[PDB]
RNA sequence: GAAACUGCGAAUGGCUCAUUAAAUCAGUUAUCGUUUAUUUGAUAGUUCCUUACAUGGUAUAACUGUGGUAAUUCUAGA
């Protein structure tokens, strides 16, 4: 006796698990994008599979069908604002041409590494979770964050970081205390 | 350096319960979590009412700090504050008193026993006294 | 039996008359974070903004429209005073309960800003206030009364000096409210005028008290104005928590003088009696003392005139008030008694000695009883029996431990042929009471 | 179940109250009164959930007991009073009158209302009979009984009612070409003019209605409610004026 | 003796002045003047001298300055308050002394008097930054040396006349007390590329 | 304001799925075939009619007091 929350699984293991072309596919993806889990890859794979099934059904509908027009325009603007789809390809056909690398390229850790706040994809991952990179005004410590367009313009170091702001971290000021004390003695 | 800001939004003047009810934004950078006492002091300064009339509650600090958001009430007179505020929030502010009461278990147990006694009981007390005394 | 052991609960009922009887007036006795006293870009404008945010009513919304367009700054007030005042009075005359708290509040503040220029509106400001108060009676609202009389109190507070200088006109303006045929109108209007009179200095106070007593002879038939003055003066003197103050003693002096004047009304003397009764009941003796010395000194100043019965009146009041626990010095009282006896060289007289016997101290009765009874048998001859029965009924054992029997005997010896009927009536009365055994065993001529 | 129910779950509520599905387990079951269970708005759902003048049930009870709220001129202190349709709820300390009328989306829309319009109320004449001692009476759509009506007031009509006196100022006959408000089913909230009344004997009469953009729909007589003549409604219509668009 | 009475006195003096000036103009009007003095905070343009100006006869005057590449300027003008009635300026020597402050890439702050609209801006006082204020850490939040060491870029004079505040490429922001030009407080912008580009 | 009488609630809630295969239940009807506390709206001069209405009557509780039983939310007599 209350109303039950709605939950939902966010991924789905692919059809035939062990298939060497896909094993190497996941290897290349995880390596070049800094991921850690066939589960993260499957999360993106599931999202995109759902998207493309939506688009395909709309295509099979008739041109100018009201349902197609409404839902399709919604989907296209959602992807364009996510940044996956370029402006000039506002068509459900390019939606069908999307891919997993596009979604991973939108993830946050990739965007840090690209914009240069980090030196490697793993440096970037660590920073994000270390609470060093704030989007706009708001610290973000989720590496999967899918920056939008203007947001990817606004990423920076957080005003609390020893890197973009306040007093240096504990190791640095402990070392400083050590050196000042040793100079005193 | 450290300059707390108090600002209000969504002010709704509710004269039914004789108050103004609004939403408070507190900007604290390089600081944690401004106190409700200081919030009430400064809100009273701004709204020209008495710290006994002002009341705030429900303050949540956003992820990353520097800003917390809450709800606030500013009653028309300390009279109406005492008239309408809940006992618990008055108790928090020290306007009312904490009542002492037993636990729920003791209360319900005393209730059941007294349910088992009819009348005023004092003749029962005398009767058991003498029945033992025999 | 007023509600005295509060119920545990939180929302009681409190009917209208209960609220009003619990209501009082003084704001300085009251206190809180007053907005206008707080912020200072202009008092009227301060209250005006607070209220525009707080009050959401048709009349005040209209009024706020017009005036917020006009006023925003003190020079603008000073320039456009009349238009603002007419607007306020227009709405107050509209008499709308939801808008009156802001309208009256703004009126008080408007005077506060405009002080010594407000007098040219003062008269019809007050007219509008009294009309509002009677209409409020019609549509009972204790909140309305609280607001209205506080507006009056504040207007007096802000225009203290000028009103004090021209005091009596204020009393003429308020006399509808003062003598109004409703307890609480009398009560509240008198409390406001009480603040003002206590503020007033001595000379204008003398003029005022003369004028008001002659007004009392004007409304000799009326009693309402009478207790209106009663409650006014008594509050003006007792204003503090348990202790009247220096202005109160000056008030007592001026009233006592202007009642002892031979042109003063004897009903006014009764009024002073009542005031003293209330003060004696209220304050404590240590506080009362300077009043006592002032009164004794004033009696010593002017006891010697045809006002002797008047002095009797006031002194009977003093002795009866409550008791010796408020009486400082029965010895001084005795000095006054014998001095008045010498000056006299009647019924009030018997009443006075009876109260003296009942209420005075044994250590003074020891050395004054003899002269007291001699005074009785000398001056109040025919009434002495009146007296002695009255004393018996008040407190017999005091005279019995003292010499009731011997003085009764000697009175019988001195005179029996004038009022033997009265003597018989007295004895007829006293036979039944079993506490009068000594009176049964007195002797006869 | 052996008697009347006194509780209402939260999922089981009327949907048009817009009650969140997590704040609790129970919804205000509206007390018995003028309007039916499912087409009424209780005073707590109106004072707390719509007006946001309260934050609690205990705040709503404080307001009512302080005696501010009047539902059709009379002061109502029941916190689950079933305020219904075409109702007038006045909050004087705020100087507001509210006609409760439907929004296009189906839900009750607040409709701010002036004093001279809060003075009256429309009611759908719904049962005309001959009462005891031979006085005839009308029964409107919110319980109200009104005696000595005009003889020309027939079932399914509208009567404009002075609230201050419980009397009938005037009326409107149910004929084609009047303006119609709709109160049930898929189209509720849609105002149009009444084109045809297809009448079945023993079944349900249907009505064909046509809104200002000449879009036609078919509803039941149970759900039609006559408002005013063409182009002039007797009440003030909420914004959008009952036009469903894309 | 009372604050309310004092405010009444000042206001009535204001009215005496207004009536005298209205008579002067003569040789509605008072309400209009009061309404304008109000009308400042309602933000609609009211000051409509758009065409009363005499541009062709405007009197022009250059005044050379020593340092090179003046970057920016800020002028301070005392007004008279309308809530109270004292003045805008701070001290009592001033009594309506119009000031100007110029900041130059050469790291110079220069205050001039421009009170007289017929003589050249007179160079009252100045303060020059330079290299001796370079921070010894150079690599932290704290940047708080009491002077500029690079390219002062904007200046703004406080409307109450007590301070003037300058900022530039050194990523600092310094408030000076006006009279002695003395640096009273320094606030870093605490960002590696947080250069101040404008002040208002 | 304890006790007790009077009024109201205790028929809702919560729990389980044993029974039940045109039964339940689902959608759809009818009551011109019936009861309805409550809510809400209306609604009750009867002037007279042969020999207290400034307001009839008796009880009972709690209580005082006398008791019974191993014992219960037992209860007797006055």
């Amino acid at each position: 006796p209350r109303a039950p929350r709605t939950y939902s699984k966010t991924y789905s293991t692919p059809k035939r698990p062990y298939e060497s072309s896909r094993l190497d596919a996941e290897l290349k993806l995880a390596g070049e994008f800094g991921l850690k889990n066939k589960k993260e890859i499957y999360r993106i794979s599931f999202q995109l599979s759902k998207i493309r099934r939506a688009a395909r059904d709309l295509l099979t509908r008739d041109e100018k069908d009201p349902k197609r027009l409404f839902e399709g325009n919604a989907l296209i603007r959602r992807l364009v604002r996510v940044g996956v789809l370029s402006e000039d390809k506002k068509k459900l056909d390019y939606v069908l041409a999307l891919k997993v690398e596009d979604f991973l390229e939108r993830r946050l850790q990739t965007q840090v590494y690209k914009l240069g706040l980090a030196k490697s994809v793993h440096h970037a991952r660590v920073l994000i979770t270390q609470r060093h990179i704030a989007v706009g005004k708001q610290i973000v410590n989720i590496p999967s964050f899918m920056v939008r367009l203007d947001s990817e313009k606004h990423i920076d170091f957080a005003p609390t970081s020893p890197f973009g702001g306040a007093r240096p971290g504990r190791v640095a000021r402990r070392n400083a205390a050590r050196k000042a004390e040793a100079s005193g003695e | 350096s450290d300059a707390v800001t108090i600002r209000t939004r969504k002010v709704i003047s509710n004269p039914l319960l004789a108050r103004k009810q609004f939403v408070v934004d507190v900007l604290h950078p390089n600081r944690a979590n401004v106190s409700k006492d200081e919030l009430r002091e400064k809100l009273a300064e701004v709204y020209k009412a008495e710290k006994d009339a002002v009341s705030v509650f429900g303050f949540r600090t956003q992820f990353g700090g520097g800003k917390s958001v809450g709800f606030g009430l500013v009653y028309n007179s300390v009279a109406e504050a005492k008239k309408f505020e809940p006992t618990y929030r008055l108790v928090r502010y020290g306007l009312a008193e904490k009542v002492e009461k037993a636990s729920r278990q003791q209360r319900k147990q005393k209730k059941n026993r007294d349910k088992k006694i009819f009348g005023t009981g004092k003749r029962l007390a005398k009767k058991v006294a003498r029945r033992n005394a025999d | 039996q007023r509600q005295t052991t509060k119920s545990s609960k939180r929302y009681r009922y409190s009917s209208f008359k209960a609220r009003i009887d619990d209501l009082k007036i003084e704001p300085a006795r009251n206190l809180e974070k007053r907005v206008h006293d707080y912020v200072e870009s202009s008092h009227f404008l301060a209250s005006f903004d607070q209220w525009k945010e707080i009050n959401l009513s048709a009349k005040f919304t209209e009024f706020a429209a017009e005036i917020e367009h006009d006023v925003q700054t003190l020079p603008q007030i000073l320039y456009h005073d009349k238009k603002i005042f007419n607007s306020l009075v227009s709405f107050i005359n509209f008499h709308d309960e939801f808008s009156l708290q802001p309208l009256l509040d703004l009126l008080a503040q408007f005077c506060h800003d405009l002080g010594p220029d407000f007098l040219k509106f003062y008269e019809e400001a007050i007219k509008t206030l009294i009309n509002l108060l009677d209409a409020a009676i019609e549509f009972e609202s204790s909140n309305v009364f609280e607001w209205g009389f506080n507006c009056l109190a504040y207007i007096f507070k802000y225009l203290s000096k000028f009103l004090v200088k021209k005091l009596v006109l204020t009393c003429d303006l308020l006399i509808p409210l003062l003598s109004h045929s409703k307890e609480y109108l009398s009560r509240f209007s008198a409390e406001a005028l009480s603040f003002l009179v206590r503020k007033c200095p001595v000379s204008n106070l003398r003029e005022f008290v003369r004028s008001v007593f002659e007004k009392l002879e004007g409304d000799d038939e009326q009693t309402n104005l009478y207790e209106g003055l009663l409650i006014l003066f008594t509050e003006s003197m007792t204003s503090t928590q348990e202790t009247l103050h220096s202005k109160a003693k000056a008030i007592m002096s001026v009233l006592l003088h202007e009642a002892l004047t031979k042109s003063s009304p004897e009903r006014s003397v009764s009024l002073l009696s009542d005031i003293w009764m209330n003060i004696s009941k209220y304050a404590s003796i240590e506080s009362l003392l300077p009043v006592y010395e002032v009164m004794y000194q004033d009696f010593n100043d002017s006891l010697d005139a045809t006002n002797i019965d008047r002095i009797l009146k006031v002194l009977t009041t003093i002795v009866f008030s409550e008791s010796g626990r408020k009486i400082p010095d029965w010895n001084k009282i005795t000095i006054l008694i014998e001095r008045i006896m010498s000056q006299s060289e009647q019924d009030k007289v018997a009443f006075l000695f009876a109260l003296f016997i009942r209420n005075s101290d044994v250590k003074t009765l020891t050395l004054f009883h003899q002269k007291l009874f001699n005074y009785a048998l000398t001056n109040i001859s025919d009434c002495f029996l009146e007296f002695f029965q009255f004393a018996l009924r008040l407190s017999y054992e005091r005279v019995f431990s003292f010499n009731g029997l011997k003085f009764l005997q000697l009175f019988l010896k001195k005179n029996w042929q004038s009022q033997g009927k009265k003597i018989a009536l007295f004895f007829l009365e006293v036979d039944d009471k079993p506490e009068l055994q000594k009176v049964r065993e007195v002797n006869f001529p | 179940a052996r008697g009347p129910k006194k509780h209402l779950k939260r999922l089981a509520a009327p949907h048009h109250w817009l009650l969140d599905k997590l704040s609790g387990c129970y919804a205000p079951r509206p007390s018995a009164g003028p309007h039916k269970l499912r087409e009424s708005l209780p005073l707590i759902v109106f004072l707390r959930n719509r007006l946001k003048y309260a934050l609690n049930g205990r705040e709503v009870k404080a307001i009512l007991m302080q005696r501010h709220v009047k539902v059709d001129g009379k002061v109502r202190t029941d916190t689950t009073y079933p305020a219904g349709f075409m109702d007038v709820i006045t909050l004087d300390a705020t100087n507001e009158n509210f006609r409760l009328v439907y929004d296009v989306k189906g839900r009750f829309a607040v409709h701010r209302i002036t004093d001279e319009e809060a003075s009256y109320k429309l009611g759908k004449v719904k049962k005309v009979q001959l009462g005891k001692k031979g006085v005839p009476y009308v029964v409107t759509h919110d319980g109200r009984t009104i005696r000595y009506p005009d003889p020309n007031i027939k079932v399914n009509d509208t009567v404009k009612i002075d609230l201050a006196s419980g009397k009938i100022t005037d009326f409107i006959k149910f004929d084609a070409g009047k303006l119609v408000y709709v109160t049930g089913g898929r189209n509720l909230g849609r105002i149009g003019t009444i084109v045809h009344k297809e009448r079945h004997d023993g079944g349900f009469d249907l009505v064909h209605i046509k809104d200002s953009l000449d879009n036609t729909f078919v509803t039941r007589l149970n759900n039609v409610f006559v408002i005013g003549e063409q182009g002039k409604p007797y009440i003030s219509l909420p914004k959008g004026k009952g036009i469903k668009l894309s | 003796e009372n604050p309310a009475d004092k405010r009444r006195r000042l206001a009535k003096q204001y009215l005496e002045n207004l009536k005298s000036e209205a008579n002067d103009i003569l040789t509605d009007i008072i309400a209009s003047r009061l309404k304008e003095d109000v009308a400042e905070q309602q933000g609609r343009v009211f000051r409509y001298f758009g065409d009363k100006l005499l541009i062709s006869e405007a009197k022009q005057s250059f005044t050379r300055v020593g340092e090179n590449n003046l970057t920016c300027i800020s002028c301070f003008q005392p007004v008279l308050n309308k809530y109270t009635f004292e003045e805008s300026s701070n001290g009592d020597k001033n009594k309506g002394r119009l000031f100007a402050y110029t900041v130059s890439k050469d790291l110079q702050l220069t205050k001039y008097d421009i009170t007289d609209f017929s003589k050249r801006p007179k160079k009252l006082k100045y303060a020059k930054g330079g290299a001796k204020y370079i921070p010894t850490s150079k690599h932290e939040y704290e940047n708080t040396t009491e002077g500029h060491y690079d390219e002062i870029l904007t200046v703004a004079a406080s409307p109450d006349g007590k301070y003037v505040v300058t900022g530039g490429r050194d990523r600092k922001l310094i408030v000076w007390s006006t009279e002695s030009l003395s640096p009273v407080k320094v606030i870093p912008t605490k960002d590696r590329r947080g250069e101040v580009l404008s002040l208002a």
